[PDB]
């Protein structure tokens, strides 16, 4: 449920 | 050097959010729900604001971010994909603001994901949301990476043409499968455009990375095209600029490198 993980 | 300005931009956007670039409308708990993901909120500094239908108890609240143009002027809006719950608000944002052109980096789904859902069209089709009627007018290939529909956009006895351009084959964190055919993109909603000062809306899945790389290429097209380079002027503070307006926009130093090489080629 998330975009930003590796960001 | 462009990684150590790309992690120079991403410590200076660590440090907004840690310094309280604020999200308090984005968590209210009427709107969670409304987010396509937990980690990314829009600011409530340039959040979009939708007071159409206000009256009626509509709340004010969708996943977008306006962003300033060369002029100074709310040249885009940056938003999500639209959920099976947000259509509405999605037209909502699009008719309050006289959108004439939407730009779609991504598709409806990606890494067998949903990812946005349709809100356009389709032939014979037409899609009703709320008090929205969505007619397909025509749709046409522009090239072989780019759909350009034609839609008639239908609210309380008005009717409006929008036109939706959306490119097919643009992985998120990741450049354009044909950066010419991505040029020719921003070439053509400019065109449908045309003058007059409403916003271009621009959304991918999450509203983040290709939205925001779309935005700063037509900026600085818009830029070329229209004013006087400022003798400073800085790609880093385009950026970061953009990343203050819309979190992660441009997310990746992946799409930081592509930027400046495509600003560059713009630039000859």
């Amino acid at each position: 449920p998330e975009y930003l993980g590796l960001d | 050097v462009l990684a150590g300005e790309f992690s120079d931009i991403q410590a200076c956007s660590a440090a907004w959010k840690a310094d309280g670039c604020s999200t308090v409308a984005g968590s209210r708990p009427e709107n969670v729900r409304k987010n396509r993901y937990k980690d990314v909120l829009p600011y409530d500094q340039t959040r979009v604001i939708l007071s159409l239908l206000q009256e009626e108890g509509h709340s004010d609240y969708i996943n977008g971010n306006f962003i300033r143009g060369v002029d100074g002027s709310l040249a885009y809006i940056a938003t999500q994909g639209p959920l099976p719950h947000t259509l509405l608000d999605f037209w909502r944002l699009v008719w309050e603001f006289g959108v004439k052109v939407i730009l779609m980096a991504c598709r409806e789904i990606e890494n067998g994901r949903k990812r946005c859902e349709r809100y356009w069209a389709q032939e014979q089709e037409p899609l009703q949301t709320g008090l929205f009627c969505i007619t397909l007018i025509k749709e046409k290939w522009l090239n072989e990476d780019i759909m350009l529909r034609t839609l008639k956009v239908t609210f309380q006895k008005e009717s409006r043409s929008v036109y939706q351009l959306q490119y097919m084959s643009w992985p998120d964190r990741g450049v354009p499968s044909s950066p010419d055919h991505m040029l020719a993109m921003v070439e053509e909603a400019r065109r449908l455009q045309g003058s007059g000062p409403e916003p271009l809306c621009v959304h991918s899945s999450a509203g983040c990375g290709r939205t925001g790389v779309l935005c700063t290429v037509d900026y600085v097209r818009q830029l070329l095209l229209t004013q006087m380079i400022p003798p400073d002027f800085s790609l880093f503070d385009v950026v970061l600029k953009m990343r203050k307006q819309r979190p992660a926009a441009v997310q990746t130093e992946e799409q930081y490198r592509f930027l400046y090489h495509t600003v560059a080629q713009m630039f000859c």
